[PDB]
């Protein structure tokens, strides 16, 4: 049949942006579409599980992908048609989107007291489910003041690597607020909604 | 060369 | 849920939220549990974390991440394996999906039992045991709080 596509390319634009390009054997050199021939673009990544390939078709010997994630490995293969004529996929290309800020904050923040050490609290959280690049850090606010401004939170930065982090020398029997946001190297994400925690009480034996 | 220089843990999470 | 502790002591925690079960110098394994109806003290998992720390010369920092209904055999960057194409150190692999973090003589196995998760991990003893003072909360080294049993 028809020689599929060759010298697939992914050209990295931004963090949702990756220009493909590709050579056509069949074509003279180079690179002059003189006939009804267009080209198919098929790309998917592995996240999350079970997506189908996207698929666009091309006038000529490139295309421009939009909408992508950031910081996400995505394959690419090219084919041509010609009414009745149609190739196979060509061998695929692989490109990585650049990184964005995070736009998602961290999730499932859970605070408890600390076994025999009630003035200690644990910090538990799960990533953004939009990191959009490697985590450098966290930074947890918390207060005894729900209405205080931001400014005014005790500030805990953390590695980006750690879920878990512990906040010594707190007032017994006494609520707190705490709120957690990631960062990235391009910035900081959104903060996640204050969470509550009032520490235990003394049980006298 | 990456690859760890005997004795393994195991630890287990499932459901109920 | 139920949990078996790198030191064979088998328990039953409610640790309710996000939990962390591996919290040392080369991995960190976060869990998210969930009671199986509202108020019950039995929990279940429905959120797998896994951090694979950056290990100059062999892997970049990977993260995977599973939930229910979600089990992808990739990293949360679309990779399926550490740092360069070259560099196989650390890998995923779809059956359960598994994790082989080769430089760290650890393996990682997670899957979907019904609508919650299961995770099995093998690590050496030495690495295992390899933590700071302040990585204290960690229910694969000392099983759960004794109010969380
Ligand atoms: C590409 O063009 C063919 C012919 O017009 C059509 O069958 C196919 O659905 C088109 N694909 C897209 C993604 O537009």
């Amino acid at each position: 049949p028809m020689m599929p596509p060759v010298g697939v390319q992914a050209s990295i634009l931004s963090h949702d942006t990756i220009r493909i390009t590709w050579a056509d054997n069949s074509l003279p050199k180079h690179q002059k579409i003189t006939d009804s021939r267009y080209y198919t673009v098929r790309w998917k990544t592995n996240i999350p599980a079970n997506t189908k390939y996207k698929n666009a078709n091309a006038t000529t010997l490139s295309y421009l992908v939009t909408g992508l994630k950031p910081n996400t490995l995505y394959e690419f293969s090219v084919m041509v048609t010609k009414g009745r004529r149609s190739s196979t996929w060509s061998m695929t290309a692989h490109g990585a989107t650049f990184e964005l800020v995070p736009t998602s904050p961290p999730k499932d923040v859970t605070v408890v007291s600390k076994e025999g050490k009630p003035r200690t609290i644990i910090v538990n959280w799960q990533p953004p489910s939009e990191a959009n690049g490697k985590i450098t850090g966290y930074i947890i606010y918390y207060s005894t003041d729900v209405n205080a401004e931001i400014h005014d939170w005790v500030i805990e930065p953390v590695v980006g690597n750690r879920l878990t982090h512990q906040i010594q020398e707190l007032t017994l029997d006494t609520p707190y607020y705490f709120k957690i946001q990631a960062r990235n190297s391009k910035g900081m994400g959104p903060m996640s909604e204050a969470v509550q925690f009032r520490t235990p009480k003394a049980d006298s034996s | 060369p990456c690859n760890y220089h005997p004795s393994y843990l195991f630890c287990g999470l499932f459901g109920d | 849920p139920h949990l078996r502790t790198f030191k064979d002591n088998f328990q039953t925690c409610k640790v309710e939220g996000a939990w962390p079960l591996i919290d040392n110098n080369y991995l960190s394994v976060q869990v998210t549990n969930v009671p199986v109806v509202p108020g019950s003290s039995a929990t279940a998992t429905n959120k797998i974390t896994i951090i694979f720390k950056a290990h100059h010369g062999c892997t970049d920092q990977k993260v995977y991440q599973a939930v229910t209904d979600d089990l992808p055999a990739a990293f949360v960057d679309g990779t399926t394996s550490g740092g360069d194409s070259d560099a196989k150190s650390l890998r995923i692999v779809e059956r359960y999906v598994e994790m082989h973090a080769r430089y760290i003589g650890t393996t990682v196995f997670v899957r979907q039992v019904g609508r919650y998760l299961t995770l099995a991990i093998r690590m050496p003893e030495d690495l295992a045991m390899s933590y700071e003072e302040s990585q204290d909360l960690q229910l694969c080294v000392n099983g759960c709080p004794l109010s969380e049993r």
